[PDB]
C-alpha cells in the first residue's frame, strides 16, 4: 500500500541539530514530490517546504532556509531532513507528505506545483528543551 | 493579502449539516484549487478534497465540496461522531509561489 | 528531439484555474499547457535551449522599443499537445517610460468568445446598475405626489398608500 | 429601523460564462493504427533480409 | 489584377472550414444583439432625460445629484435651473 | 448661450468583434511526414527493379 513512515519521538537541546527520515512503500520514491509541514502541539499546521527525490532540489520557507540539510537514499527510499539551530519554538509535529505532482513527466523533468499532499506520514515529535 | 482566512470552529447536531467557509484572495483560491484536508486530534492529517470538489477514494460521501470566486465551502451532512476533527483548506498562492493553509476549523459536534 | 516550429510575439498568457493559456493572435491559436514548468536546466533541452533564448533575446532586441522590459525568466512549458514553449513575460516600464492544429485554434475560438461576452454583458449590467439607482431617485420624487401608483408600480400588485 | 427601505432594483446578476480546458481527444493510439495494417512493410523486410542472411 | 492557380495540396481533414463558420455566426449574432440591446438603451435613456427634465420643475437638486452621482444643491428660475452651494 | 448642458446620456458603447482569419496551420510538412518512415516502399521497389 501506498504509505510513509516517519522516525520515532526525539528529544534535542537548543543549538542542536535533529535529523527525520521519511521512508516511501507502495510507489517510487523517486516519482513524486515530497511536502515537510510541521504544526506546534496546540496550533495548526505550516508548511515548511518542498523536496525533489528525483533530481535532489528543495526550498523552504525564508524561516527555515540555510537551517536545513536535504539528503535522500533511493536505494532504501528514504528522504532526510535535518535541522539546525534548534530554538526554543521548534518543538513541535513534523510531516512528510506525497505530492500528487509528479518529478518528472512522460519525456521532461518538471518543476514543483502543488496538486495536494494525498498521503501523509505518521508524524514525528520533535521536543526542544533544556 | 495572500493569506488564507477560514472560521475558527463551527458547531452542530448529528444528522443535521455544516457548513465550513474558506476565504482567499484574487490569487490563491481565486485562481487555484482549494485542497480540503481533515485531522482528527492525536492522528496525522489526512486528505479530504483533492480538487475543488471532487472526493478521494475511500472518503464517506457524506462531504461534499464548493467553490464560488474568491471563497470556498465544505458541506458535511449526517454529522457522526467520528466527523469531530479539524477541517483545513489549503490552496496554491502564485504570489508567493507557495502552498497556504488556514487555521482551523474545530468541529465540537 | 525538437525542432523550431513558429516563435510567436505579443502572446498573452491567462492562467486558468488548473492550466496557462498562451493564446497567440499571430497563430490564431492558445495552447493549453499544465502549472508546474519543465524544469529548464534538463538533459532533454540541450539541443534548442541555446537557440531558444538565442531567439527570444533577438524578439525582445527587435520587436518591442525601449517602452517595454523584461520580465521572468525564460520559462518551458509542455503543452497538452506535446509541443514545447519557450515564454519570456514582457512588462511595460513605470517612471520610466498532433499533427493537426485545428484544436489549438479550437481553443483561441473559445477564449476569444468567451472572454469578449464576459465582458460585454458586464459592461450592460454596469449600465444598468447606474441606470436603476437614477430610476429610484425618481421614484422618490415621484413618491411625493402619488404614493400609491409608484409603489403599486415597484411591487407589481395594487398598494395603497398617502404620503 | 422600525421604518422600511423599498428596494427598487431590478437585479440583473448575469454569472459569467466558466473557462473550458478542451481535451485533447485521441480515439485511436499509434499502436493500433500500426497493427491495423495486414501487411507490416517493417516485418516483410525484416524477413527478406533474414532470408538474404541465411 | 486575377492571379494563377498554385498547385497545393486540399487538406484533408477540413474541420477547419467548420470552425471558421462557427465564429462567423457566432460573431454576427453577438454583434447584432448587442447593436439592438445598444439602440434600445439609447431610446430609453432619451425617454429618462425627458423625464428628468420634467421632474426638475419640482425638485432640481434631487434629480441633478442622481445624475451626478454627488450632492448638489441647484434652485428654479424658470426654464433654466442655477446652481448654488 | 452660455449655459451648462446635463449630461444623462449613460453611455453604453459595446466595441464589437472584431473578425478573426483562422490560419492554416501546418505542423509537419509533406516532406517530414514522407522522411519519418525508415522503409519506404518506393526506393525498396527501386532497388529491386
Ligand atoms: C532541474 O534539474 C537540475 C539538474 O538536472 C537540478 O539542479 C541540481 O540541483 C541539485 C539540488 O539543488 C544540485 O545538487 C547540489 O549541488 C550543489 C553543488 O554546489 C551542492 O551544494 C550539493 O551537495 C548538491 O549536490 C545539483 O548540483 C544541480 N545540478 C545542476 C546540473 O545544476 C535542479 O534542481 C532541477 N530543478 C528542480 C528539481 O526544481
Ligand atoms: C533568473 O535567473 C537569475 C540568474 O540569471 C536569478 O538571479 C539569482 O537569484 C538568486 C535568488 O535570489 C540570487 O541568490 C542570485 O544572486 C541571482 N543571480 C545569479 C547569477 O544566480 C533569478 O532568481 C532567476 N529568477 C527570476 C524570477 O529572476
Ligand atoms: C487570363 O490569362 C489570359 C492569357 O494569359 C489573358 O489574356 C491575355 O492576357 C495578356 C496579358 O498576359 C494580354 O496582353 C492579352 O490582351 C490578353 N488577351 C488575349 C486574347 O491574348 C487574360 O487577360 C487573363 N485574364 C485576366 C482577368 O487577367
Ligand atoms: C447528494 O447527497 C448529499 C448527501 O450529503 C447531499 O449533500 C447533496 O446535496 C446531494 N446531491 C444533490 C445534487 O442533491
Ligand atoms: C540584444 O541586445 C543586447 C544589448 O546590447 C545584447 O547584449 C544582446 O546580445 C542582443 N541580443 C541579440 C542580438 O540576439
Ligand atoms: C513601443 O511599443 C509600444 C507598443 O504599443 C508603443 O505603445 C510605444 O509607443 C512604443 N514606443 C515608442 C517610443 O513609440
Amino acid at each position: 500500500q501506498v504509505q510513509l513512515v516517519q522516525s520515532g519521538a526525539e528529544v534535542k537541546n537548543p543549538g542542536a541539530s535533529v535529523k527525520v527520515s521519511c521512508k516511501a512503500s507502495g510507489y517510487t520514491f523517486t516519482d513524486y514530490y515530497i511536502h515537510w509541514v510541521r504544526q506546534a502541539p496546540g496550533q495548526g499546521l505550516e508548511w515548511m517546504g518542498w523536496f525533489n527525490p528525483n533530481s535532489g532540489g528543495t526550498n523552504f520557507v525564508q524561516n527555515f532556509q540555510g537551517r536545513v540539510t536535504m539528503t535522500r537514499d533511493t536505494s532504501i527510499s528514504t528522504a532526510y531532513m535535518e535541522l539546525s539551530r534548534l530554538r526554543s519554538d521548534d518543538t513541535a509535529m513534523y510531516y512528510c507528505a506525497k505530492d500528487s505532482a509528479k518529478t518528472a513527466s512522460a519525456y521532461y523533468g518538471l518543476n514543483f506545483f502543488y496538486y495536494g499532499m494525498d498521503v501523509w506520514g505518521q508524524g514525528t515529535t520533535v521536543t526542544v528543551s533544556s | 493579502q495572500s493569506v488564507l482566512s477560514q472560521p475558527p470552529s463551527a458547531s452542530g447536531t448529528p444528522g443535521q449539516r455544516v457548513t465550513i467557509s474558506c476565504s482567499g484572495s484574487s490569487s490563491n483560491i481565486g485562481k487555484n484549487y482549494v485542497y480540503w484536508y481533515q485531522q482528527v486530534p492525536g492522528t496525522a492529517p489526512k486528505l479530504l478534497m483533492f480538487k475543488n470538489n471532487q472526493r478521494p477514494s475511500g472518503v464517506p460521501d457524506r462531504f461534499s465540496g464548493s467553490k464560488s470566486g474568491t471563497s470556498a465551502s465544505l458541506a458535511i451532512s449526517g454529522l457522526r461522531s467520528e466527523d469531530e476533527a479539524d477541517y483545513y483548506c489549503s490552496a496554491w498562492d502564485g504570489s508567493l509561489s507557495r502552498p497556504l493553509f488556514g487555521g482551523g476549523t474545530k468541529v465540537t459536534v | 528531439q525538437l525542432t523550431f516550429w513558429e516563435a510567436s510575439e505579443r502572446t498573452i498568457r491567462s492562467e486558468a484555474e488548473d492550466s496557462y493559456h498562451f493564446s497567440s493572435a499571430k497563430m490564431t491559436a492558445t495552447f493549453l499547457s499544465k502549472k508546474q514548468e519543465v524544469n529548464m536546466s534538463d538533459s532533454a533541452l540541450d539541443c534548442v535551449r541555446d537557440e531558444a533564448i538565442n531567439k527570444l533575446q533577438q524578439i525582445f532586441n527587435t520587436s518591442y522599443n525601449q517602452t517595454y522590459e523584461k520580465y521572468g525568466n525564460v520559462s518551458v512549458f509542455e503543452t497538452t499537445g506535446g509541443l514545447v514553449v519557450f515564454w519570456q513575460g514582457i512588462k511595460q516600464k513605470s517612471l520610466v517610460e498532433v499533427h493537426n492544429l485545428v484544436y489549438a485554434q479550437l481553443q483561441f475560438t473559445y477564449d476569444t468568445l468567451r472572454g469578449y461576452i464576459n465582458r460585454a454583458l458586464a459592461q450592460i449590467a454596469e449600465a444598468w446598475c447606474v441606470d436603476q439607482r437614477r430610476t429610484l431617485e425618481v421614484f422618490k420624487e415621484l413618491s411625493k405626489i402619488n404614493p400609491s401608483a409608484i409603489l403599486s408600480a415597484i411591487y407589481n400588485k395594487p398598494i395603497a398608500a398617502r404620503f | 429601523s422600525s421604518i422600511s427601505t423599498v428596494d427598487s432594483m431590478i437585479a440583473l446578476d448575469i454569472d459569467p460564462l466558466e473557462n473550458t480546458d478542451f481535451r485533447v481527444l485521441e480515439l485511436y493510439s499509434q499502436k493500433e493504427l500500426r497493427s491495423s495494417n495486414v501487411f507490416d512493410l517493417e516485418e516483410i523486410m525484416r524477413e527478406f533480409n533474414s532470408y538474404k542472411q541465411r | 489584377n486575377a492571379t494563377h492557380l498554385s498547385n497545393m495540396e486540399s487538406v484533408h481533414n477540413l474541420v477547419y472550414a467548420q470552425l471558421q463558420f462557427t465564429y462567423d455566426t457566432l460573431r454576427g449574432y453577438i454583434n447584432r444583439a448587442l447593436a439592438q440591446i445598444a439602440e434600445a438603451w439609447c431610446v430609453d435613456q432619451r425617454r429618462t432625460l425627458e423625464v428628468f427634465k420634467e421632474l426638475s420643475k419640482i425638485n432640481p437638486s434631487a434629480i441633478l445629484s442622481a445624475i451626478y452621482n454627488k450632492p448638489i444643491a441647484a434652485r428654479f428660475m424658470g426654464d433654466v435651473l442655477g446652481l448654488a452651494s
